[PDB]
């Protein structure tokens, strides 16, 4: 039994083992009754303002779109707080963990940003937060890692299967069922079992809702299509879910091409892998073929999930949004021209979903075309790769 | 199904628990894990519960995820464990094999084809670790079609509606993780026998699972530890194993 | 001859070589010009708003404060654009040497910030940018010197002298007086000769103005103390500007103590230093008992200049505003309680301000008191000098 | 002051320009400086132009900032350049001898303090290199009562008003950085004579600025250059410096 839907078409569901039941449905029951609640409603929107800072600018980058006829706008979430979007849904699901009488939170990190994001809104909410990161990624991460301690977290290394992001989801899995009676998971993307992918859409779908008054105030019609890149889904289906049902609006959602999808050294388990039933879930997946589950490349560690979440499978197979892919050097080439044509460092995770605007508007400069790009974060963190490379 | 019903019925005319270890298929190599399963036959358990190694087993702790780990070092895969299950069967014809398999594993290529294949290699059981009863449909009525049992757990606060869909919806046996009363519902909704899981790691909590009301008790991961405290010798490797399952499955007896 | 007066009572003045005096009474015409300009007012209202994020926050500290009677704001200057609020003024100075029709800037900086800000000011607005480093510095910062290459700019080395921020400054103005024409020198605080004090308050003035309305807006009434770090003075005055005909409000600037004042290795010329005579202006400074200059000693990179502006020194002269100073490990131990209890990184600049506010409450607990504490940047890029401290 | 208007009337008696070399106080070493300046003289300079050591020389180019650099290196303060100079003088009583200062060093102990120390050990000019006329009333006025001659710069688009402050307020020479205009202004408006500066690198420079008006020329860097040059061979950067001075001063000559 549940409150709402757990399936979009096909994909998702509860693939969870019997103990963790529970868990899903008291956190089902919680979100709804919290959907109604205006003092829960006020109090989000109140730290998302005064403690994250939003809403977010909507920036018109006429230097790059000179000579064609795109116009192009990029939603900053850069200029949010801790510098990239996942900072929005963790402050809504530790507000959730409150509301259900948890001092404890659980999350799963792969580069380590959701980490940052969820040991940041333990401490502003008092929540004794602990971290579960592959022990590959946590020797990688460093300035991450050592962020998430700064800020009073306890960062648990995983050293099974492949030491990265699936394992550290499969660690927090088995801690969650002998402490659900007082610990929220606070997943890090809109995928995983019902109902995360709700939940985390509701979170960031904020997004979507500022950049459709901003373009409407600036431009006075909506967006031709609106670009978001795809590693679990959460800041793609953000700026997405408020324009599902504006049927002229494009939605495009971009997964990493890593060296190229041929090589298949790349991310793209929505347009190149197989559904299977992982994390939680029915979706898509990176796999062998005999069904072990397999690691995502791209040069961005961000785009690491090996999944994708189940609403955008979903929005792919009945025609509404479409998805494609980007390779390596195609971010590392919008990454630097942003840097030098707009004074934009974005993430390479971002670079991603800025690349395929830059060839819309390239490949037919006359097309006259109104773009959005979700700038998902900030990239400070990439200028030593994005060195190294060159 | 019929070995699990065949083996209950046996145990009950003799008043006398089932003894049930569970071990990872090819854990530590292919022809170690022949020997370390006729190994447990041997020495008494009633039934086997085998693993298929999978790369993200995030229904097991530590010990189990070790032995994957141990397997895949080996080369194990899906398919070299359902050609050693057909040899196990073929040596063996009245003992019940259940499979202990994660999900993808058997959705993969077609749940009804991974049915299928069970039934032609002479499993009887299956539990999937992460498919809960509320998503259990597809897979319970393909185990069924093919003479398998699906098997599910019931864990350790049940609420009644859950205790009634378990009774309906498994066979074989209920994989049970106060008992008294777990136990005496489940024989109200007519369950198919409950054998207790979970630290079942000495010869006194078989005896006591027996005395609760179970059927008998599983040992889902001491095997386990013993094969990987003694992975320098084999020859020791099987003398432990024998020893060991030896008293669990004397303690089950009446 | 000027329009506008450059003195502070005693300080400030034009030291100047004469060849340098055009540039700087021209800029002083554009400027004035420019202020009542409405068609400029909205072209740097609109960067300030959909570019670099305007307004930014006021964040309540609730958890810090607990237990005493003292209520902390920190008005958010780090979630601007670039991470600091030196972006304001550049997009200000760059709209300025647009108005008076050059195509190049100029810029100085020290631990790199400024040199950032100018960098991505100039990427945006179409001017190409040079900018002067002392080289011990370009070797101590090379992710800054990665970005200003990133985004367009040529980074120059300066080895005379100290090769550290005054030995670029001197660089600065020795190439300005053959190049005024066409570049436009963009200085990087409030201070230097005239006009640059002032039109560097002017163009930082709105993070004061914002922090007045927003705390009218929640507490019904001003701040009992603005307090802001001072390395040369630009976000303390652009704090301060607003609220200095506010006679009840407490202006306080804090200078960097380094390893103690009683070392003599510490950054506070205001308040322990001597007036001369050096950069375009009478000022405290950093200086040997017989008149050469000195560095400014912090663990703080960018509170390095070894001045201050003249409008402090003149409010301190006259009483309205008190500095005072914090040593490094009281700035290290601010910037630690801040991630741990709020889950805000701050700048080691911006954690003096903290430090002495953190002070202000725990010295004297049942003293009622509203504070705002200016937090000028994050603290990103602190975090391994914070990591290999302790 | 005296000294430069002797001077000057002594080179009119004789149609002949001035040349005025400079160089800094302790470059590369006290003793070292003190014989480069007697080797100056020696040669023909008519005047001297003396740079006192300071951290910050932002009006300088690289070769003058190399050479406070060789005299810091040396351990050179304002101190022993005082005493340096009231050495010159006790030794050469009429050239006269002017100092470029930055303006921290005048204003350090209190400006009326600098002059009066200049005017005790016979300096007869200061130019102070980033005091504009705008700010320079402290200065030429504590100059003027101590008998020193403030002088400024020309600057080379220098419009009406600033010829006629620069003429107003100078004394000594003006400093001048088209040309036989600025010149012909100056001597309007009663200016002190014109030397012309900057570049002023071989002979023929000397013979076309007296051509074009002014009482004669300085040499801002060519000396200090030749010393850089020489730093290995204290006796051949003497005769090199008089070499060079020499034909500097052959050049003013009619
Ligand atoms: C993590 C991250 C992404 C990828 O996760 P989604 O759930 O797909 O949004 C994208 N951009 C940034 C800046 C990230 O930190
Ligand atoms: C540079 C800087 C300061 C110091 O300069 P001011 O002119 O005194 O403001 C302070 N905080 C940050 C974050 C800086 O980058
Ligand atoms: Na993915
Ligand atoms: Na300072």
């Amino acid at each position: 039994t549940t409150l709402l839907n757990p399936y979009f078409g096909e994909f998702g569901g509860m693939y969870v083992p019997q103990i963790l039941m529970p868990a899903l449905n008291q956190l089902e029951e919680a979100f709804v009754s919290a959907q109604k609640d205006p003092e829960f409603q006020a109090q989000f929107a109140d730290l998302l303002k005064n403690y994250a800072g939003r809403p977010t600018a909507l920036t018109k980058c006429q230097n790059i779109t000179a000579g064609t006829r795109t116009t192009l706008y990029l939603k900053r979430e850069d200029l949010l707080h801790g510098g990239a979007h996942k900072t929005n849904q963790v402050l809504g699901q530790a507000l959730l963990a409150k509301r259900m009488g948890k001092s404890e939170i659980i999350a799963e990190t792969g580069a380590g940003q959701h980490g940052v994001a969820s040991a940041l809104a333990s401490a502003l909410l008092g929540l004794k937060c602990r971290i579960y990161m592959g022990a590959k990624d946590v020797e990688r991460q460093s300035p991450n890692v050592f962020r998430m301690r700064l800020m009073g977290a306890e960062v648990i290394p995983v050293h099974s299967g492949s030491a990265t992001l699936k394992d550290a989801c499969n660690e927090a899995l088995r801690d969650w069922p002998g402490s659900y009676e007082t610990a929220h998971y606070m997943l890090g993307t809109a995928a995983g079992p019902h109902p995360y992918p709700t939940i985390v859409r509701e979170f960031q779908r904020m997004i979507g809702e500022e950049t459709k008054a901003q373009i409407l105030d600036k431009e006075g019609r909506l967006p031709d299509a609106v670009i978001a890149c795809v590693g679990g889904g959460s800041n793609a289906i953000g700026m997405f879910a408020d324009f599902i049902n504006d049927t002229s609006v494009g939605l495009i959602g971009v997964e990493p091409g890593g060296h190229g999808i041929e090589t298949g050294e790349h991310g793209a388990p929505l347009k190149h892998g197989r559904v299977g039933i992982y994390f939680g879930m029915k979706a898509p997946m990176m796999q062998t073929a005999d069904g072990q589950i397999e690691e995502s490349y791209s040069i961005s560690a961000g785009l690491d999930f090996p999944s994708v979440g189940p609403q955008h499978a979903y929005l792919n197979s009945i025609g509404r949004a479409d998805y494609v892919s980007i390779t390596d050097d195609e971010a590392l080439e919008a990454f630097k021209t942003l840097c030098r044509h707009e004074g934009i460092i974005p993430a390479l995770e971002s670079s991603h979903a800025l690349a395929h605007a830059l060839k819309m508007m390239r490949e037919q400069p006359e097309k006259e075309q109104l773009l959005v790009v979700n700038l998902s974060g900030r990239g400070d963190k990439d200028i030593f790769t994005v060195h190294d490379i060159l | 199904m019929e070995r699990y019903e065949n083996l209950f019925a046996q145990l009950n005319d003799r008043r006398e628990g089932a003894f049930v270890p569970f071990v990872t298929l090819g854990d530590p190599g292919i022809e170690q894990s022949l020997k370390i399963i006729d190994t447990l036959i041997d020495a008494g358990a009633d039934a086997l519960e085998l693993g298929v190694p999978f790369s993200d087993p995030l229904a097991d702790g530590p010990t189990i995820q070790n032995a994957n780990l141990r397997a895949f070092a080996a080369g194990v895969t899906p398919a070299q464990c359902f050609e050693m299950l057909a040899l196990i069967r073929e040596k063996h014809p009245t003992i019940p094999i259940g499979l202990l398999m994660y999900a993808n594993l058997v959705f993969n290529n077609g749940i009804d084809a991974f049915y299928a294949r069970c039934e032609q290699v002479g499993v009887d059981s299956v539990l999937v670790a992460d498919v809960p009863v509320e998503e259990s449909a597809p897979f319970r009525q393909a185990a069924l079609r093919h003479n398998i049992a699906p098997i599910f757990i019931c864990p350790p606060n049940a609420d009644d509606d859950l205790l009634r869909q378990v009774a309906s919806y498994g066979r074989g046996y209920t994989y049970l993780l106060p008992l008294h009363h777990l136990i005496e519902k489940l024989k109200e909704y007519h369950a198919a026998p409950a054998l207790q899981g979970f630290g079942i790691s000495s010869p006194e909590q078989v005896s006591a699972a027996v005395r609760a009301g179970a059927a008998g008790a599983i040992s889902g991961s001491a095997i386990v530890k013993i094969i990987e405290k003694n992975l320098a010798s084999p020859k020791q490797m099987l003398a432990e194993l024998r020893s060991f399952v030896s008293a669990m499955k004397a303690a089950s007896r009446a």
